[PDB]
């Protein structure tokens, strides 16, 4: 053993990095949706021909859990989703769904924003001013910092909505859900994450460095969340911007079509037919950057 | 609790300053642990006990 | 019959920290009583300038600033295992015959060996730990350069505008530099966004004139250090900036002792005042600066040649380092491959 | 310096397959009958104890007189066996059909079921290590299936006994022996059984004279509960020199149960590895 | 084999040179890591390392606290290591306003899940707990490190300083009006057979009698209620089979006046105990009485 | 209750058998006891089936004949002929 | 405070003579009982002779012995004596004194000593009407079989008449150990031995309570389908008097099993001495034992 | 060789089929060289590697 | 609440002790302020730090 003590020697930030290179995708940028089932595995519908009949239809097999303990256990913490006998495409990025009205903007889609529907990031809010920031996380009579609505999603941006209940974590084990599965949403909806994060500058800088981290497994299928301290923490932006980003998305093959025969840079571009669109991705991943090198 | 009128009665090295913002600015954004900041002259370093 | 040709050992090259480039980052002393302190302060002194203004408006009080920055520990482990059966070979001999002095001296080098192994794994872990602690103080580069472009204009605590521009650039500039060199290999886009970096950077408040400087030219400013595959990308770049350079380093560390003054004062107050003579010398003479500082004094003696890359980027000499060889086949990752998340 | 070694030595010549698979038992535990210096192989392990009539009850009572070493060194003509010492920690080799872990304490049990080392009519049968609670429930098993014994002509008994017979422990499960062999029981659990019965009859008939006696005195007022007990029990269904031979007889049969009643802790668990086969343990006497 | 051989008085091991110093002398190299000292060398205690989540280290991050393998009745996470601590909880001889403090200290994810692990099953405490050492060392993480004595005394790396055991008051039982030199220390658990649900009381015990059949007597004189209760249930509550009214075994011994009081602050909350200032470790296993 | 004591070998269908045994109860309308009751007779024959180790029905779309275990012939035939005058 | 003493020197208060000094070295490696530890301690405290009252019972002297504390004695010094207690586990020589005899592999314990034969022998210390009496350090059975007999004659003594009951104390008062006969010295019924017959009969009638219709089924089957000297032995002993069993479930068997495993072992502990020493060594002329130490 | 430090053990699924990843590409790219491309800078890059 | 363990440690200069009554009286009645007793040997006074 050795004791080791480092003291630093600037009165600013004397160290810099950056993102230098990228070199592969681990997960297979899919469109497989996130099985509930799994998450949360203790609910059941409370006749048994209809859940008997909606598990064979949505494909899932019957809640298998030595109840008591084995249940208590999995609250605790638990992986139970098995692996695919083969993988090509790497890791299973599995898409949350957000419900969202038919009427939603379709502008809201096309620049990064809070998939919730209304702005969260703290870094506009006073620091430690935590009335100010519950009013602008949740109050509904209070024009919302980005677009000065008051949502573009009912069902999503207010307190104990339906993806409130969701995916805020302390609905969500107030619920019986399985702690071990990572969800995308979690940051967006993880209000009370978001209230404690709400420091002053360097504070928040200081704390993105350290804590405010993914830890996801690299070798299972699934994407797992991991303790600290068996594998590297992994930085995500989107948790200090609070916003995610548009990827390159139609509701048509021949928009698709279009984009492909078109030239470099087509992919940026997000023009839209009568009552079909696309939105075109703001930084170029896919068509230039994955596959230059 | 820093002893700071030992900092300022005890001699010290005259060094090239760098914050990268206004120091005003990365004091009160907190970027320090431990602060002590005073408007005119302090009496404070004077009493020895 | 079976032939055995040769019988091969694995003839492992040694990595020590102070031969590293990224050792220039660090200002590496050796303490003997590590094991009994716990605390380690620096204290600063800073009375801001002003301007005299004009009539009818308000004018700025003097006002003293004072900060302390205080030492953080991370010890570092490891273990190595012994046999029984070394052990014991080791020390007993059974009537001296050739095969038991053939397993006494096989006892003796397993015990070196495991003895070498384990000091070289704690000069790797050493360079590890400084890379950890170095990555969690440093910032992104969209954070830094929206410091650096906002820097003049905020006189004091951010105003909520202020912040609101603060925050527009960082999402700007998180976008538009997410993954540098993919995005362009523009030879003068990547020179220029290196000298950005280098600039960036606040100043150390250790001057040590006589360390990493190079055979002829001039002091190197910082280091540099990526993996092996970014660092020849960047010099396949920029070979018109990048030249290979003999550097003097520090032979070895620079040894802080305590002094008479400083045990009495440890034993009777637990606390230390480093170099108590020269501050009670300057006290009584009046004598308001000390002219160097303890860390400073405690620096090493001697230099030593070794030769690495380095790079101009706008009147900065900084070195190039990929610590490949540190990570080769080890069981632990590079800090400096990492992963990264979108959403 | 060395260190107080057992030498063992072995009449028949050794292969080096037979050496090699000794010196995979380099932390087992081998009982020895006597504290002697210099042994011959014959001694080491159950194997000088195996009869064709006798069974668990009889080995286990074998086992427990006899002096636990670890093995410590093989080479040619010789190995070394260690007795261990109370309070202090050894190196122990799991052998059982159970994997340990950290806190367990460990009992010394019959075996009940490359290979192990065999020279002539020889074999090295070394006892199995297991955590205390499985020890019990296998000996409470192999009780009851000997109580069942006599009722073996049903299929309800046969279900009962196959029910008795499996037992499911840390991620493992495995059937012991049925202490029935050629449809009738050895002797050996033949007297534990007929013990346990006897003493359980003498109590029922001998209890209840005592207990109104002693109840009337007692200030616990809870012996009168005992009689009340008993009454109950009664209610669902002698020479002094006889009195004298049927106490006699049930604390003879009591001291007959005393093998079984009772085991003993020989270890306390603490390591953890894939090698999970060995673990570091202290020694108890 | 000579009479000088015999006669000559052995070699003193902290006079030798080690096995690395013996080998870097004989082969003359110089090493960077410092062997002529080997710390933890002459330490006689027994001593193991237990990894334990976050959420069950409060009150056990000062050394002293006696450490309690519980078994869940799950597979993934086979045991818990629990202190006597949380074990107070549940115990029936702890007043209200204790248990109120503990619950207020114990108030994570962990630590109800030990609770209700230990409520679920139907056996009882003791046939599912194993007693562990007590504890000096912690290092702290979201999967925490605690360093735990077998058989010894509770120290630092150079006895510079030796550790007491820590019992929470309404534990701590004393059986004599004064006290003898030498005195052993008992952990009881005793079972009150109220109505529906069998009650536990958790006790340690310091007393001189070391032989087993006197410390039953007393103990079943202190406890004659739960006897009492035990047959009454037999008696009234056919077909549940109980065992049991108490189980004793011993984890200890120390002196009469190494007992001292003191209290524990945690969340700026104060737990008062009673300490075994230089506690011995020694372990048996459960003894059950009736 | 004599169900529950029973060593079945495979103790999952036995506990699946008597779960629906438990459950059964009359809910005070005519028409639906016999139906019920059909669904717990051929619950408890087919544990009492288990119980003597004999065959079981295992062609899917069958179902175990609601009949008696182990009873004699005489037996039977006094019972079906008092149930025929019950008809 | 002060650590527990482990070497302890006594002194006596008496002047000594050659011959005291001399029966006083013959007990080299013997096990003595103190009540005290103290490095120093006075020859009053030496032995059981403190403790022999007008009480007389056997039964209390046992509980006052089982409290104390053993220590084997170390070589003699003019008008001194050292004392060693002994830790657990560890090998030790130890001199036997009763004559009984032991044999390499048993156990032992410590119970008040008997008397023998003639009773001839008193030669021990006598110093001003004090004496060194030690224990008697016997094997297991034949302390199973004092301890028995004691609890007997107290169960046998309830609602038996005085005369019934002083044939029965003559008679059980006799035991027969490995070709030598002893004989307890007092067995008296005081409330020592009443204690232990309140928990023997508590424990009998839970045992006849807790044993299942199997258990007790068992000898009478036997009896129908088996024949042989100890079955017709034990069933001399009991009273007198195919088909299914017509209750069978393993899992409540197990149960009542492990309950009753519990009483038997309430009950045993009242014959059960504690073993302090496990033999393995005798001297041929069975003076001495090599014995790793219990305690 | 751009596979190579990010695993000191037996591939897990997901490093093996990044493996495979690599494999198709590289194949899909590089199976003519020299009837693809007559630059000087590629060619020896490709030598080089 | 004083530093023993400096006193113990720093050197210290002899005298002859003049209680009037028993030093444990004095101590244990409470004529000083301050009072630190231990027996046998504490051996925390070898802790610096």
């Amino acid at each position: 053993t050795q004791n080791i003590n480092t003291v630093d020697m600037g009165l600013g930030y004397t160290s810099n990095t950056c993102v230098a290179y990228v070199n592969r995708v681990r997960t297979d940028m899919g469109v497989r949706v996130q099985d509930l089932f799994r998450v949360f595995p203790m609910n059941v519908y409370r006749h048994d021909e209809v859940d008997r009949w909606i598990r064979h239809a949505a494909g899932v097999e019957r809640p298998q859990l030595l109840d008591t303990e084995t249940i208590s256990m999995l609250t605790f913490g638990s992986m139970s989703e098995r692996n695919a006998a083969a993988t090509v495409h790497g890791q299973k990025a599995a898409c949350e769904l957000i419900l969202t009205p038919v009427t939603m903007d379709v502008n809201y889609f096309k620049i990064p924003n809070n998939p919730r529907g209304r702005a969260s990031c703290m870094l506009a809010v006073d620091p430690y001013d935590t009335e100010a920031a519950t009013k602008a996380i949740y109050d509904h009579r209070e024009a919302d910092a980005q677009t000065f609505a008051a949502t573009h999603n009912p069902w999503a941006s207010q307190a104990g909505c339906l993806s409130d209940v969701l995916y805020n974590t302390r609905h969500r084990e107030r619920l019986g859900y399985n702690s071990k599965f990572y969800s995308p949403c979690a940051q967006y909806f993880n209000t009370e994450e978001i209230i404690a994060a709400n420091k002053t500058l360097f504070k928040t800088i200081d704390e993105y460095l350290l804590r405010a981290k993914d830890c996801i497994r690299g070798d299972t299928d699934t994407q797992y969340v991991c303790v600290e301290g068996t594998e590297q923490l992994i930085e995500n932006p989107c948790r200090l911007t609070q916003e995610a980003l548009p990827i390159l998305s139609t509701t048509t093959l021949a928009l698709m079509e279009t984009k492909l025969k078109g030239g470099a840079g087509a992919f940026a571009t997000s023009e839209t037919h009568f009552g079909n669109y696309v939105v075109g991705e703001i930084i170029p991943l896919q068509q230039s950057m994955l596959f230059n090198s | 609790m820093e002893n700071w009128s030992a900092l300022e009665l005890l001699p010290k090295v005259g060094i090239p300053t760098d914050f990268l913002t206004h120091v005003k600015t990365s004091a009160g954004e907190e970027m320090f642990e431990a602060l002590r900041i005073y408007y005119g002259d302090d009496p404070e370093r004077y009493n020895i006990h | 019959f079976e032939a055995i040709f040769g019988t091969f050992c694995n003839r492992l090259e040694w990595v020590y920290f102070l031969t590293s480039g990224l050792a220039a980052a660090a200002h590496a002393i050796k303490f003997h009583d590590l094991n009994k302190l716990t605390t380690g302060k620096m204290l600063f002194h800073v009375q801001v300038p002003r301007v005299a203004s004009g009539a009818g408006l308000p004018t700025s009080r003097q006002t003293t600033i004072m900060v302390t920055k205080y030492s953080e520990k991370s010890p570092i482990t490891i273990p190595f295992e012994l046999s029984a059966a070394c052990l014991t070979y080791l020390r007993e001999t059974f009537e001296g015959t050739i095969l038991d002095k053939i397993l006494n001296v096989e006892a003796m080098h397993t015990v070196l060996r495991a003895l070498k192994n384990t000091a070289d794994a704690m000069e790797r872990g050493l360079i590890h730990s400084f890379l950890q602690t170095l990555l969690r103080k440093a910032p992104p580069y969209f954070v830094v350069q929206t410091l650096v472009e906002n820097a003049t204009l905020a006189r004091q605590a951010l105003n909520r505008i202020q912040r609101s521009n603060i925050l527009q650039s960082f999402k700007a500039k998180m976008l538009a530099t997410l993954f540098l060199l993919n995005r362009t290999r523009d030879r003068d886009y990547v020179l220029k966004f290196l000298t950005r970096l280098a600039e960036a950077a606040t100043d150390s408040i250790l001057d040590n004139p006589t360390t990493y400087t190079t055979s002829s030219g001039a002091k190197i400013s910082g280091v540099m250090v990526s993996t092996a595959n970014v660092m020849q990308i960047i010099m396949s770049l920029l070979s018109s900036h990048i030249t290979k350079e003999t550097v003097s380093a520090p032979a070895t560390y620079g040894n802080f002792v305590l002094s008479p003054e400083n045990a009495v004062t440890a034993i009777s107050y637990h606390s230390i005042l480093a170099d108590f003579n020269s501050y009670k010398a300057h006290l009584t003479s009046g004598q308001p600066h000390l002219p160097n500082d303890s860390l400073s004094q405690a620096g090493a003696h001697s230099l030593t040649p070794l030769s690495m890359d380095v790079i101009r980027l706008g009147e900065k000499t900084v070195i190039m380092e990929n610590l490949r060889r540190v990570y080769k086949n080890t069981d632990t990752k590079d800090p400096l491959e990492r992963n990264v998340d979108l959403t | 310096a060395m260190e107080a070694n057992i030498f063992c030595t072995f009449d028949h010549k050794l292969s080096i397959a037979d050496v090699g698979k000794l010196t995979k038992l380099v932390a087992a535990v081998v009982p020895i009958p006597q504290r002697l210096h210099l042994i011959k192989h014959y001694q080491l392990g159950l194997h000088q104890f195996v009869d064709h009539t006798r069974g668990y009850v009889r080995l286990r009572g074998l086992l427990r007189n006899m002096t636990l070493t670890l093995m410590r060194r093989v080479e040619g003509n010789q190995i070394l066996l260690h007795v261990p010492t109370h309070g202090l920690l050894y190196t122990v080799l799991n052998t059982g059909p159970v994997t340990w872990e950290k806190g367990d304490a460990l009992c010394v049990l019959p075996p009940l079921f490359e290979n192990l080392l065999t020279l002539g009519q020889w074999e090295l049968v070394l006892p199995w290590i297991v955590p205390m609670p499985l020890a019990l429930e296998i000996n409470q098993r192999l009780l009851i299936m000997g109580l069942f014994s006599l009722d073996r002509s049903y299929e309800e008994v046969k279900a009962a006994v196959q029910q008795l017979q499996t037992i499911t422990f840390r991620d493992a499960t495995f059937t012991i022996p049925d202490p029935v062999i050629d449809q009738h029981l050895l002797i050996d659990m033949k007297t534990a059984c007929l013990s346990m019965s006897m003493v359980a009859n003498l109590a029922s008939e001998l209890t209840m004279t005592y207990v109104r006696k002693l109840a009337l005195e007692d200030s616990s007022m809870l012996l009168v509960k005992c009689q009340e007990l008993l009454m109950r029990l009664d209610r669902e269904r002698v020479s002094p020199d006889d009195e004298i031979a049927r106490l006699s007889a049930l604390f003879v049969m009591l001291r007959q149960l005393d093998d079984l009643i009772r085991e003993q802790v020989v270890f306390t668990v603490c390591d953890v590895s894939p090698d999970n086969k060995s673990a570091t343990c202290i020694f108890k006497g | 084999m000579d009479a000088r051989a015999v006669a000559k008085r052995p070699r003193d091991p902290a006079d030798e040179d080690n096995e690395l110093v013996t080998a870097l002398k004989a082969k003359r190299e110089v090493n960077t890591i410092s062997v002529r000292y080997l710390y933890h060398a002459d330490h006689q205690a027994l001593t193991a390392r237990f990894f334990v989540p976050e959420g069950l280290v409060e009150f056990e991050a000062q050394p002293g606290a006696l450490l309690i393998r519980m078994e869940t009745g799950c597979d993934s996470p086979r045991h818990l290591y629990i202190s006597l601590y949380l074990l107070g909880i549940r115990a029936s001889n702890v007043s209200a306003s204790t248990r109120c403090l503990l619950e207020s200290v114990y108030t994570a994810s962990a630590a109800r899940a030990a609770l209700q692990w230990l409520d679920l099953g139907p056996h009882l405490l003791h046939r599912r707990l194993e007693t562990l050492g007590c504890v000096k060392t912690v290092s702290l993480g979201i999967t925490s490190l605690l360093t735990c004595v077998m058989r010894g005394y509770l120290y630092n790396t150079l006895k510079t300083e030796v550790f007491a055991l820590m019992i929470p008051k309404d534990m701590y039982l004393t059986w004599e009006e004064t006290r003898g030199r030498l005195q052993y220390v008992y952990l009881i658990i005793v079972y009150d057979y109220d109505g529906p649900e069998t009650r536990p009381g958790i006790y340690v015990l310091t007393s001189s009698i070391a032989h087993w059949q006197t410390l039953v007597d007393v103990a079943r004189g202190k406890f004659a209620r739960e006897r009492c209760s035990f047959v009454n249930r037999r008696i009234t509550r056919p077909r549940q089979i109980p065992l049991c009214t108490g189980v004793i075994q011993k984890l200890g011994w120390c002196l009469a006046d190494d007992i001292h009081t003191s209290f524990l602050v945690h969340k700026e909350l104060k737990l008062s105990v009673v300490r075994l200032d230089n506690f011995s470790v020694e372990l048996g296993d459960f003894r059950e009485f009736v | 209750r004599r169900g529950y004591t029973y060593p079945f070998g495979d103790r999952g269908k036995a506990r699946d058998h008597l779960a629906v045994l438990d459950r059964t109860e009359f809910d005070t309308d005519v028409r639906h006891d016999a139906e019920i009751v059909e669904r717990a007779l051929v619950s408890a024959v087919i544990l009492a089936k288990m119980s003597v180790r004999e065959t079981l029905v295992t062609a899917i779309g069958q179902t175990e004949p609601i009949a008696f275990v182990h009873l004699k012939d005489t037996e039977v035939q006094r019972i079906e002929e008092n149930l025929e005058g019950v008809r």
